[PDB]
């Protein structure tokens, strides 16, 4: 049953995200939305194992047990949040309420998760077809069809293909690939990583280049959060900044500033985010990672 | 142009 409590959990958090004075913007992720749309798939869950056995071999299922604590934890969490914060939750730029935008940004990769591995509310996590060819085989030779393996055992895995340098990239690396911050890595999560930084032979090297030493980089933000922070540059464009799409899984986000002081985002979709960052650079609009005058050469990842 | 737009190189 832990379910409903999970859901009381949940509702608590939207009542309470309900509250108007946060003036919060219907714009993804938009928490309003995410929660309500996660008990609903929850009750689709539910409602596709019908009668006891069913409930029984739902409850011994090892992600769906995983993901239920996840979202206790973290419903637990935003409600400590509220808690400890009150006041500062009502102004915008108070890290308490950043804190509750990385919390939807966490909640709407869970939301997208549970819909890939219970597609209609039916469990295929073992079935998740990995996007690209290298990554697939990587997983299905050390994890075969698992959907969730603790991060300790990824990354002594990862290690033996792609060597880990250090504790503290070991350290960037979880905080980059466990999106759901729940210490585990799903099929999911692998799936989004080795999209993002591809190609997988020269994969640790592309998130070293664009990510760990690249000032343009940003974990864990949303479109909203991009918009604001480049209109501090706005009289310096060519100034950008890159991150995962919210909406779009897998694929990155650049926002920049446009020669007339607009802010514009654009998704790449065949191109690689290299020769993307490449070819903006060269053609002036992408300049200024974070507005500043160092931009990193990345022509060596071609 | 909507939310998020076209690949301003082409
Ligand atoms: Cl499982
Ligand atoms: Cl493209
Ligand atoms: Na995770």
């Amino acid at each position: 049953r832990t379910v409903e409590k999970t859901w009381k959990l949940m509702d608590k958090v939207v009542r309470l995200c309900q509250n108007p004075k946060l003036q919060l913007k219907n714009s993804p992720p938009y928490i309003l939305d995410i929660l309500p749309d996660t008990y609903q798939h929850l009750r689709l869950i539910l409602s596709k194992y019908d009668d006891n056995q069913k409930l029984a071999q739902l409850s011994e299922n090892e992600y769906f047990k995983i993901y239920i604590d996840s979202l206790m934890k973290k419903s637990k969490r935003a409600i400590r949040l509220f808690k400890e914060g009150k006041e500062r939750m009502y102004e915008e730029q108070s890290q308490d309420r950043r804190n509750l935008t990385k919390l939807s940004l966490i909640f709407s990769h869970m939301l997208a998760e549970i819909k890939a591995i219970f597609p209609n509310g039916q469990f295929q996590g073992d079935n998740f077809r990995i996007t690209k060819a290298d990554a697939a085989e990587f997983w299905r030779k050390f994890f075969g069809d698992k959907t969730i393996v603790p991060w300790k055992v990824f990354r002594q895995c990862l290690h033996e293909v792609h060597q880990i340098s250090s504790g503290l990239e070991a350290m960037a690396l979880k905080s980059t690939i466990d999106l759901t911050c729940n210490d585990y890595i799903s099929v999911f999560e692998f799936d989004i990583f080795t999209r993002l930084f591809q190609p997988w032979g020269s994969i640790l090297r592309n998130w070293n280049f664009l990510a760990v030493t690249h000032p343009g980089y940003m974990a864990f933000l949303t479109y909203d959060e991009v918009k604001a922070r480049l209109q501090k540059y706005s009289t310096k464009p060519g100034s950008y900044i890159f991150r995962l799409s919210c909406t779009r899984l897998g694929q990155w986000a650049i926002g920049y500033v446009t020669g007339d002081g607009n802010i514009l985002q654009t998704i790449p979709h065949n191109k690689p985010l290299f020769q993307a960052l490449i070819d903006g650079s060269r053609e002036g609009f992408y300049l200024y990672p974070d507005g500043r005058s160092y931009n990193p050469d990345l022509t060596g990842l071609a | 142009l909507q939310r998020y737009s076209s690949d301003p190189t082409g």
